[PDB]
RNA sequence: UGUGUGUCCG
């Protein structure tokens, strides 16, 4: 009687217990899915710091950029229109790009204003500076000739002809820099400038085993009076290292040389 | 006989009930900890974005009266 | 009588535009100015009647109508003007020549005697010493030309007076040359045979004015030609002659001292250089200065070539040679030079290149640049040069500007954090700077290596103001006796109406700073700040900004700016605020040489994240002013505004300058095409322009220097090197420390250091070019141990002598207020002291000074400009002619006793003296002993005390009450006060100068000296921090005779004229000297008799004076012994025992100080023969509460209270004595300041006021080369005989004595090793600890001061507390 | 004791059924909340990365600009400053570049 | 017998009450999750607004710079 | 009659 009734009531209770278990596992799997979908919320918590860093950096940079430019920033369209007629740059500053402005400069079609051209050339010419070539001079034939002339006493001396032939050989051989450097070093170490010129004509490898130049001469009027003691008859096989500076040839097949 | 089996069945059902209750409590604790981890830090990120939005709005307001 | 007083020295630019007027009056032809308006204008009332003068017509009766420029003739006049003519001056300057020589000889002898008395003297002296000096003086080349030029200068200076009608002319005929003068105009008549010719047959001077055919027709049969110039050329020539004579005399005399090798170049090479320069100028005209300007860089390169000669050391000389060759070839192409002239014109730089001298001789030769004259300036060329670089368009890189701004902010923050405790409480939403938050919370600062990624974070930092705008502690900056510009309303009223062609409608009233400062009704610092903050400088009447050409130089022209009065005040206030506000975060000084610093300290300083080798390079900042644009300097100006409480103050210049009209305010050439119709809107032409974008030199210099330092720091951060910067004059030197390991020898260290320096130079060039300023790589040079900077020259740690810059500027005549003799003698003495501070030869400078002193005395006695012609000062003031004996005696007693003596031999050892009175007494005693006139000491030192107040006592605490030792300052101050009485409606100065100011001054001065015992230095220190000091510093603003004789406000006070008072006081002063035995009493000599001690006699002399001030109270803290009297030397042999320390030192012994010589040589250039050429190893209390950004008044009250508390330590009146002084300065009451006063606890307050406070820095008067080779042991004194010994002066005396003793002998020839200085037991005393006691109180009402400025201020505690 | 046992069992069944219903309702609410993934998490996560990339690109590009100085910056700044305080155009005559 | 049955019924009722109170506490704490909903809605707008701002910024950068 | 012909910032 009552035992059977308790039996089916407890059976129903057990069934509802299985639906309780079903509900429990359903909510557990829902919580697991929520956790799986929510796990990518603490990952922006880190990259937001990098976002803040880059945003603040950009804010500072562009705020300072707009601070320096007044109320006449002269948008690019206005500048391009202003360049066409009365090509002077527009009032107020303007903004370009390095590559774009270089490209416009290298093309002879846009007719970039002259002032902008020279300003950009001045700005750009200083980027080719390295450890060397900072204070390095540029040396030509005439400059080296004048530098050598300033160190010698008197005029018309055979040393002047020696300097001239040395600078000519350096010019057509393209070795002036090393000659000047070692000449300056020799002049610094203490010897006489004539001894220095001897060092140039004896030490430079290019000057080794060289024949002196032949110069056509009219008469004794052309040759300076200070070198008449240095005229000598030419022997066969002249050599610069032997003491040859030049060869003078007359009209009537006369050849003479100078001895140092 | 029948009474003992019914008692055993009820005991097993109650054991399962308390086991799932403990599991639910553990899940509650873990989600409470997860929420606590996302309570103060999320406020910190919120105020940081507030500041960034304010400064960016100031910048664009400055830029607006230029074009 | 007159309101004119022409100067005796050249101090103005040379312009010859007005001469075109004179040539039009006489009928000649000349073209000096480029303004065509001067061709057909109207002549003034004067220089028009020149056609009515018989003398001018007679002079110009046999000369061609054509003339020549004067700049082609100056060398010709210099070479061909000896003294042989007939000058109108009656007493010729050559008449009193021999006497001068005699005096010179005497002085030399005295010096020798003095040295022989000290113990220095010389080894192996030569008997033939005076004869060589006499021959050298008599054998000078420029001896007679100097006297002739001085006669000419006297004539032209006298003739420039008589501004009224009926002017006269003077005439001089010197053999070949004829000179005529008429009111600041000179006509020179010269033969034509002396002018170099052209290839076309005309002189080189006439090429630019005439064609070949016209000039030949104009000349025809004539032998003389006439040139016209102003009176400034004559003064320039006189200065050139004096400089050449001084240089030649010094060079000749120096050879006698050291025949084998002297430090001066030569006496014959310099003559060749002078001749070469003169020839080059005579050929090339005024353009030869472009070549003369290369003397300094060539000498610098030649000095640069005295080292190991690395591969790049010769680059500078090569660049200079190329530049000078290019310029020489460029500036002569048009001129038709003959081949002979072409070869002979290069001799100048040919000689300069080929020189072979020691570096010291080259450094001495470096200082003769201005011995050839100065060019002729034009307005148009200067305007063209300024217009370029100022209207040019630039390109900028924003990233470099951003980094520079960040570095600026970082430097300011770092400087604030280093002092003032901790961070500055950054506001503004801290999360925007993540990375700096940790440092702020931990209260630390980033070191340096890690501040490279958080640099942008410094942009967001915000703060309250860090500095205050009420810290002006000196009121003399607002009144300085200068000139300003005029209002825009009457901008054209500064030009001559006759040249302008129209009378200006509106005229100005005054043009001087003092004549406008006193008439500003509402002047105040807060008023100035309000005026600046309201942008009130943009008003239509406040935009003039005139230009002005600079003084003597070698450029084509440099100009500075002049502003109206209120904008000038704003500029002065901004500079004052920046001087002591910002710019302390960017120090520009240091001057540290790695060869004279400790090894470990250098290593620690050079560490960024082992021997340290440093390099350096120098750059020039003079063109930076015109290269600054608003787009680059805007953020820095905004930040400077924000750091203070101001809004639009620091950007006045960038706001008001482009709106101005640029012109040069020259009296004789207004802007081109100026007419009455276009007066309100004048056009721009060759001498004017409208758009100016760059800066101006001088204005805002501190901000620009700060920006440069920020750029250097940015470069230092960018590249991992340690950089130090120094800025002075127009140059900045930057040194780089490289730090090297131990195993790297010493060969590649120099190469690596120079490589690092080149890297730094290239990076800095790139950065600065990106900022818009371009460096020139062809002039910047890199070296590894040679540094030249302002007044210092060092070569690998060895100081090079450079003393010709000051020794060659000595002159008998100088502007010293009404040609005062005392001022001239004082200037000569200071110049001699400064010159002897350098070099290693003593005799030449003293000989030159002695030569010039007597000449100045004579020329002032016979040719004073303040009186009429023929007036003799030395006759009527005495009744008899003044003789050599009286002058020689009156040039020997020192000035502290009233005796016109300033060449103290004691100064040869050290600069600042402990007690002038004792030193003067010793000098007089020694001089009187040298001659056999010993029985005159008492009558000479007795004198008669004068009448003086307590103010005079507190002005000079270490003085005496004799009328002969006073200056003209009191007279000028009385005149200024009298002028203020009937003027100065300023309404704020009037409050300060009330009716009873003088009585209050007297009461305060008397009260300060009522202590017991009486101390004068303490009273003088306290007196400067009261309203009395402010009144005194405002009163003393007069500086020149012209403003004294020409001021409208001063000369409109009726009463007796200033000129008569000046003549009377000059006569009285001249009567005071040279008289003798007329102003002495016979009551003090008995008291001074039988003393035989300088200290006691000086004390008695001081006590006898000021008798009416000090009734019977003792006087302390004013007397100190002379250093020579205290110590005696023995010059111990290396193997010898001291007689003093052994023979007579048995019972107790005598203390002494020891000097020993080192042996390490380190470095030497060029040799180690001389001691001066080598160097050696060996280096030569908190308050409870500190306020933040205190005002000037608060600070001054703080130290005043601290001093009063500390001096009266044993008394209980300190609570009441302080209050009356603070009632007029600060709003805080007593017992509130006391917690801010730092605690002090010491004794013997005399020593605190002597050295600890350091009123003088002492220092030495010799080169520091020898000091590194000696070691001084002072602990041997033991109980120190806490005493009267000043240790710094002892060290200086020992070093100087050793240096002078061995200055010509070789290093090996030195036979002495150790030196003993034994102290005598006569002039050394013991000082006790004494505290002043005040028995009364001031009880004076100082509450009436409730005004602005340095006076009582409200709410002083506004900056907060720490 | 049969009636009281039956009543107690029925009450227990009703209570457990109510528990099942409320658990199902909570499950449905959680599922509804998770339907959109709370909504903004994914697209704001993508937007954060996109913004970071854009800002980095702009910062990198900022290092390649060249500025040309104008001849009217000072006049414009002065006019703006004079308008900010006591707003009124500056007094005549006109400045260097009135534009 | 009957005593064991009634004792186990009482234990069942007690455990049922414990389960019910645990369930209602779980529901009360689940409905307290709306706090996590505050930094979801409003924050979204901020990010979106920030995006918009950045977007227009880029546009403005193309109106001033000359570029290619 | 030629306003003090000029002589500034450090
Ligand atoms: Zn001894």
């Amino acid at each position: 009687h009552s035992f059977e009734e308790v039996v089916q009531t407890l059976a129903s209770l057990a069934t509802v217990v299985q639906q309780q278990t079903i509900a429990s596992e359903s909510l557990e799997q829902r919580i697991t899915s929520l956790e799986n979908g929510l796990k990518p919320v603490y990952d922006m918590a880190k990259t937001i710091s990098s976002l803040n860093r880059v945003c603040a950096e950009m804010v500072a940079k562009y705020d300072l950029l707009v601070m320096t430019t007044g109320r006449a920033t002269a948008t690019a369209a206005a500048t391009e229109a202003y360049w066409a007629e009365h090509g002077q740059p527009p009032p107020g500053p303007s903004l370009y790009e390095e590559s774009a402005i270089r490209g416009k400069i290298e093309s002879r079609d846009e007719t970039v204003p002259q002032s902008v051209r020279e300003a950009f050339n001045n700005l750009d010419s200083t980027t080719s500076l390295t450890e060397e070539n900072f204070g390095k001079p540029d040396i030509s034939a005439k400059d080296l000739r004048n530098i050598m002339y300033d160190h010698l006493p008197g005029f018309g001396t055979a040393f002047h002809q020696l300097v001239q032939v040395i600078c000519k050989l350096g010019k057509d051989s393209n070795s002036l820099d090393i000659i000047h450097a070692e000449f300056q070093a020799s002049l610094a170490e203490g010897d006489s400038p004539q001894c220095a010129l001897i060092q140039i004509t004896k030490r430079v490898p290019i000057f080794q085993d060289a024949a002196p130049p032949v110069i056509h001469i009219r008469s004794r009027g052309d040759i300076p009076r200070a070198c008449q003691k240095s005229l000598r008859p030419v022997p066969p096989s002249p050599k610069i290292d032997r003491g040859w500076v030049c060869v003078f040839q007359l009209q009537d097949g006369k050849t003479l040389g100078l001895k140092i | 006989n029948h009474s003992f089996e019914e008692v055993v069945q009820t005991l097993a059902s109650l054991a399962t009930v308390v086991q799932q209750q403990t599991i639910a409590s553990e899940s509650l604790e873990q989600r409470i900890t997860s929420l606590e981890n996302g309570l103060k830090p999320v406020y910190d990120m919120a105020k940081t974005i507030s500041s960034l939005n304010r400064v960016c709005a100031e910048m664009v307001a400055k830029y607006d009266l230029l074009v | 009588q007159h309101t004119q007083y022409p100067d005796a020295r050249l101090s103005s630019p040379i312009v010859l535009d007005q001469c075109d007027l004179v040539t039009r009056a006489c009928g000649l032809y000349s073209s000096y100015s480029l303004n065509p308006q001067l061709r057909n204008c109207k002549l003034p009332k004067h220089i028009y009647r020149l056609k009515y003068d018989v003398t001018v017509t007679k002079f110009l009766s046999d000369v061609p109508v054509a003339t020549l420029p004067i700049d082609f003739i100056v060398p010709i006049l210099l070479k061909a003007l000896s003294g042989n003519g007939f000058c109108p001056v009656e007493p010729r300057c050559q008449q009193f020549l021999d006497e001068i020589i005699k005096y010179t000889m005497q002085d030399a002898l005295f010096l020798k005697y003095y040295l022989k008395n000290v113990g220095a003297q010389e080894d192996c002296v030569d008997d033939h010493f005076q004869e060589k000096i006499l021959s050298s003086i008599q054998g000078n080349e420029f001896l007679h030309q100097m006297f002739f030029w001085y006669d000419l200068a006297i004539l032209t200076r006298r003739g420039r007076l008589n501004r009224g009608n009926s002017r006269s002319t003077w005439f001089v005929h010197d053999d070949l040359i004829d000179i005529l003068g008429y009111g600041d105009y000179v006509f020179w008549k010269i033969p034509i045979s002396l002018l170099p010719l052209n290839t076309q047959g005309i002189p080189h001077a006439a090429m630019d004015w005439y064609q070949t055919s016209v000039f030949k027709e104009a000349v025809q049969g004539h032998t003389h030609i006439v040139s016209v110039s102003t009176a400034d050329v004559l003064i320039m020539c006189k200065d050139l002659i004096t400089c050449r004579f001084n240089t030649t005399l010094i060079s000749k005399i120096a050879e006698v001292e050291d025949p084998v090798c002297s430090d001066y170049p030569n006496f014959k090479i310099v003559s060749m250089l002078y001749q070469s320069g003169d020839y080059l100028l005579s050929i090339l005209g005024s353009d030869g200065y472009k070549i003369i300007k290369f003397l300094e860089p060539l000498c610098l390169a030649k000095i640069q070539l005295c080292s190991k000669y690395t591969e790049r050391k010769g680059r500078f000389l090569t660049q200079m040679h190329l530049a000078v060759n290019h310029t020489l070839e460029e500036i002569t192409e048009i001129r038709a030079l003959k081949p002979s002239q072409a070869h002979k014109i290069r001799e100048f730089h040919r000689t300069l290149i080929r020189l072979e001298m020691t570096p010291q001789q080259l450094c001495e030769l470096f200082s003769i640049q201005k011995h050839w004259g100065h060019p002729v300036l034009h307005s148009e060329t200067a305007i063209q040069k300024v217009k370029k670089h100022a209207t040019v368009l630039k390109a900028l890189r924003p990233i470099v500007i951003f980094e520079t701004y960040c570095v600026f902010k970082y430097s300011i923050a770092k400087h604030y954090f280093d002092s003032q405790g901790s961070w500055y409480s950054v506001t503004s939403d801290r999360n925007l700077t993540p990375g700096l938050n940790s440092y702020i919370k931990r209260n630390q600062f980033p070191p340096l290596p890690m501040i490279k990624e958080l640099l942008w974070e410094f942009y967001h930092l915000d703060h309250p103001p860090l500095f205050s705008t009420k810290i002006i502690s000196d009121l003399s900056i607002f009144i300085k006796d200068r000139a300003t510009a005029v209002e825009r309303t009457c901008w054209d009223a500064v030009f001559e109406p006759n040249v302008l062609g129209y009378n200006p409608p509106h005229k100005f009233s005054t043009k001087r700073v003092p004549e406008q400062f006193l008439e500003q009704e509402n002047f105040s610092i807060e008023n100035v700040l309000s005026y600046a903050q309201k942008l009130e400088y943009l008003l239509p009447q406040y935009r003039n900004f005139s230009f002005s050409l600079k003084e003597k130089e070698l450029n084509v022209g440099r100009t500075f700016g002049k502003l109206p009065y209120p904008t000038r005040n704003v500029q002065t206030l901004c500079e004052a605020l920046l001087a002591d506000g910002l710019a302390k975060a960017f120090p520009s000084n240091m001057m540290v040489v790695t060869e004279r610093e400790q090894k470990e300290s250098l290593l620690h300083q050079a560490s960024w994240h082992a021997t340290v080798r440093g390099s350096s390079f120098v750059t020039d900042l003079e063109k930076y002013n015109l290269a600054f644009r608003y787009e680059f300097t805007a953020p820095f100006i905004e930040y400077c505004n924000r750091c203070y409480g101001v809004k639009n103050v620091f950007n006045w210049m960038h706001y008001t300058i482009p709106q101005c009209y640029m012109h040069v305010s020259d009296y004789y050439n207004p802007p081109h095409n100026l007419t009455l119709e276009n007066r309100n809107n004048p056009p721009e032409g060759p001498s004017s322009y409208r758009g100016h974008m760059g800066g101006i030199e001088g204005l805002q210099q501190k901000l620009w220097t700060s920006i440069s330092c920020a750029q250097i720091s940015l470069v230092e951060i960018k590249t991992g090197f340690k950089l130090r910067s120094a800025v002075m004059g127009d140059n900045q030197c930057i040194t780089v420390l490289s730090v090297f390991p131990l195993e790297t020898d010493a060969d590649e260290q120099e190469q690596s250091a120079e490589d690092n320096a080149a890297r730094v130079a290239a990076s800095l060039a790139k950065v600065t070019s990106a900022c818009g300023i371009f460096l020139k790589p062809d002039e910047t040079f890199v070296h590894s141990g040679f540094i030249y900077f302002g007044k210092k020259q060092y070569l690998n740690g060895v100081q090079l002598p450079q003393s010709l810059k000051t020794a060659t500027r000595m002159a008998p005549l100088s502007d010293a207020i009404f040609d005062d003799l005392q001022g001239t003698l004082a200037s000569i003495g200071t110049a001699f002291e400064r010159s002897i501070s350098e070099t290693r030869h003593i005799f030449p400078c003293r000989i030159t000074a002695a030569f010039h002193t007597f000449f100045s005395v004579r020329i002032l006695q016979y040719h004073h400009l303040g009186f009429n012609k023929g007036f003799d000062l030395g006759q009527l003031t005495l009744g008899k002619p003044l003789d050599f004996g009286t002058i020689s005696l009156a040039l020997a007693v020192p000035q502290v006793l009233g005796g016109l003596s300033f060449l103290n031999p004691e100064k040869c050892f050290y600069r600042n003296l402990g007690d002038p009175v004792t030193s003067g007494l010793f000098q007089l005693k020694t001089y009187l002993r040298m001659i056999e006139m010993d029985d005159l000491f008492l009558p000479l030192i007795a004198k008669n005390p004068g009448n003086c107040t307590a103010i005079d006592f507190v002005l000079n605490p270490s003085g005496l009450n004799v009328p002969g030792s006073q200056d003209l300052t009191s007279f000028l101050r009385q005149i200024v006060r009298r002028t203020i009485t009937l003027s100065a409606k300023n309404k704020l100065i009037n409050t300060l100068f009330h009716a009873s100011a003088d009585f209050e001054d007297e009461m305060v001065c008397k009260w300060l000296l009522s202590s017991t015992p009486v101390m004068s230095r303490f009273a003088a220190d306290i007196f400067s921090r009261t309203p009395s000091g402010k009144r005194l510093q405002i009163l003393g603003y007069l500086e020149g005779t012209r403003t004294l004789l020409a001021s409208k406000i001063i000369n409109n006070n009726t009463e007796t004229p200033v000129l008569d008072r000046l003549r009377k006081i000059t006569l009285q002063r001249w009567s005071l000297w040279f008289s003798y035995l007329d102003h002495c009493d016979n009551i003090l000599a008995e008291a001074l008799t039988q003393i035989t001690c300088t200290v006691d006699l000086a004390q008695i002399l001081r006590e006898y004076s000021w008798a009416h001030i000090l009734e019977g109270r003792p006087l302390i803290g004013a007397t100190l012994p002379c250093m020579i009297e205290q110590f005696k030397v023995v010059w111990l042999k290396p193997y010898e025992q001291c007689p003093q320390c052994s023979n007579a030192k048995q019972p107790g012994g005598k203390p002494f100080v020891s000097v020993a010589v080192k042996k390490h040589i380190v470095s030497a250039w060029p040799n180690a023969s001389r001691i001066s050429w080598t160097i050696g190893d060996g280096i030569p209390g908190q308050p409870a509460i500190k306020p933040k950004c205190p005002s000037a008044a608060l600070r001054e009250a703080i130290e005043l209270a601290s001093r009063l508390t500390w001096v009266t330590q044993g008394s209980s009146n300190s609570d009441l004595l302080i209050k009356p002084f603070l009632e007029a300065r600060v709003n805080l009451s007593v017992q509130e300041i006391l917690q801010m006063t730092p605690s002090h606890y010491s004794g013997n307050i005399v020593h605190r006021y002597n050295d600890q406070y350091s009123p003088h820095s002492f220092m030495a008067n010799r080169m520091s080369n020898s000091a590194t080779r000696l070691i001084v042991s002072t602990n041997t004194l033991g109980e120190f005989s806490d005493s009267n010994i000043i240790f710094q002066n002892v060290i200086n005396y020992a070093v100087a004595l050793f240096d002078i003793k061995f200055r010509n002998t070789e290093a090996t020839d030195i036979q002495y090793n150790r030196a003993h200085l034994h102290l005598t037991k006569c002039c050394t005393r013991e000082v006790p600890a004494q505290y002043l006691t005040y028995t009364s109180t001031l009880d004076l009402d100082l509450t009436r001061y409730r005004e602005n400025e340095l006076i009582y201020d409200n709410n002083p505690l506004k900056g907060g507390l720490n | 004791h049969s009636f009281e046992e039956v009543v107690q069992t029925l009450a227990s069944l009703a209570t457990v059924v109510q528990q099942q219903t409320i658990a199902s309702e909570s499950l449905e609410q959680r599922i509804t909340s998770l339907e959109n993934g709370l909504k903004p998490v994914y697209d704001m996560a993508k937007t954060i990365s996109s913004l970071n990339r854009v800002c980095a690109e702009m910062v990198a590009k900022y290092d390649l600009l060249v500025m040309t100085t104008g001849r009217a910056t000072a006049t414009a700044a002065a006019t703006e400053a004079y308008w900010a305080e006591h707003g009124q155009p500056p007094p005549g005559p006109s400045l260097y570049e009135e534009s």
